[PDB]
């Protein structure tokens, strides 16, 4: 029956977690390996807005020191 | 006015510093007919990497508007606080200043990822348990 | 780029591959050469350039048994 | 053959455990023991075994220096160790081996491999 509307599993198999918020911690997470780090936009055939606006997410996060910029820092 | 989400952190032991501080900004603003429209302090968190020193800092979340002419002069002002050990500010976009991300995260910290200790009380009287002076 | 992470049970030989997810590549494979700026942008952004060989090779397998060479 | 010589008895500092780091570089390897709390106890190289050429950097001349180092230490006391790993050059598990036939367990195989922020320019080497 219609206007169900994005339930789950649908549009898109992978549901899109953020664009360009950090202030959640979880939200940034959903990208990022036990490393500490991004796992590349090939693998997990992501698409190409919320992984590009996460690229800004992510650096802004790092330099707050909600995630570690390098392997040390692990 | 436009939104601005400005996130900081603060060394544990130099958060008695900032109940004086913290109320002549909310003046400042207010001052410029902007909004306080949360204000949620967030309790300690552990830092990936030290910065200015000690692994753990506390989190505060302001939640303003402000005009743009005074949100300038602003983030100077939080980023070159000493107290404030590093800040962040973002954009107009895309912004929430109702329903929050992190409302979830901020409670489980205070029930759960503190340290539970004196070194965190020195937070608490800067967190949540907020004194300020009336506009 | 051992990678600190600690296979499960500890051995010798470090697990090096379940551990990395996007160390070396740029920051430290560039090695004993002249770093650019805007260079890598066409040098090293070769993933889509790289794919069609291999989609050309496994379409081959199955055209090698419509000609009958197999 | 056998001399009437007196008892040993002597102290260094009898630390018990430590760290090792190793900076694996493009040219060598350089493997370096210390105390917990840090302090030298001894180092060796793989250039000090002599390989020379690019022989000099691979995982063989890098093992046989780890062995070198390890074997000084014993009399400094130490029993124990763990390792740090700084680098992508040669001797990425043969250093860690030669640690551990040494005699030592080495659980911690701690990559801390500085990645700078994308550091300073290396040096473009041929002319072409």
């Amino acid at each position: 029956a219609r206007y169900f509307r994005r339930r789950k599993f649908c549009r898109f198999t992978a549901e899109g977690v953020q664009e360009i918020d950090y202030k959640d911690i979880a939200t940034l997470k959903n990208y990022i390996t036990e490393s500490g780090k991004i796992v590349p936009s090939r693998i997990t055939g992501t698409r190409a807005k919320y992984q590009r606006q996460l690229a800004r997410a992510i650096k802004r996060a790092r330099y707050l020191s909600l995630l570690p910029y390098t392997d040390r820092h692990q | 006015m436009r939104h601005y989400e400005i996130v900081f952190m603060v060394h544990p032991d130099q958060s008695e510093q900032v109940p004086g501080m913290i109320e002549r900004y909310t003046a400042a603003i207010t001052g410029a007919e902007g909004k306080i429209h949360r204000l949620e302090d967030w309790g300690r968190r552990q830092l990936a990497y030290p910065i200015n020193k000690l692994h753990k800092a506390h989190y505060v979340l302001m939640n303003v508007e402000a005009p743009q002419e005074v949100i300038d002069e602003l983030e100077t002002t939080f980023r070159f606080n000493d107290a404030v050990i590093r800040s962040m500010v973002m954009r107009t976009k895309h912004a929430v200043t109702e329903a929050s991300p992190m409302v979830k995260a901020k409670d489980e910290r205070r029930e759960r990822r503190d340290d539970f200790a004196n070194e965190t009380a020195d937070d608490a009287e800067a967190g949540d348990s907020e004194e300020e002076e009336e506009e | 780029p051992v990678i600190k992470v600690r296979e499960n049970e500890p051995f010798d030989v470090a697990l090096r591959r379940f551990k990395r997810s996007c160390e070396k590549a740029g920051v430290l494979a560039e090695v004993r050469r002249r770093e650019f700026y805007e260079k890598p942008t066409t040098e090293r952004k070769r993933a889509k350039a790289s794919a069609v060989k291999r989609h050309a090779k496994k379409l081959a397998r199955e055209n090698a048994r419509r000609t009958r060479l197999y | 053959a056998k001399a009437p010589i007196r008892a040993r008895k002597r102290v260094r500092k009898q630390v018990s455990d430590g760290v090792a780091h190793i900076h694996a570089s493009f040219n060598n390897t350089i493997v370096t023991i210390t105390d917990r709390q840090g302090n030298a106890l001894g180092w060796a190289t793989a250039g000090g075994s002599g390989f020379r050429g690019s022989r000099k950097s691979t995982p063989f001349a890098a093992q046989v220096a780890a062995e070198r180092c390890a074997d000084a230490v014993k009399e400094y006391g130490i029993k124990n160790l763990e390792v740090m790993v700084k680098g992508p050059g040669p001797g990425r598990e043969s250093t860690i081996r030669a640690l551990n036939a040494a005699g030592f367990r080495i659980t911690n195989i701690t990559d801390v491999t500085p990645i700078p922020h994308n550091g300073c320019r290396p040096p473009k080497k041929r002319r072409v």
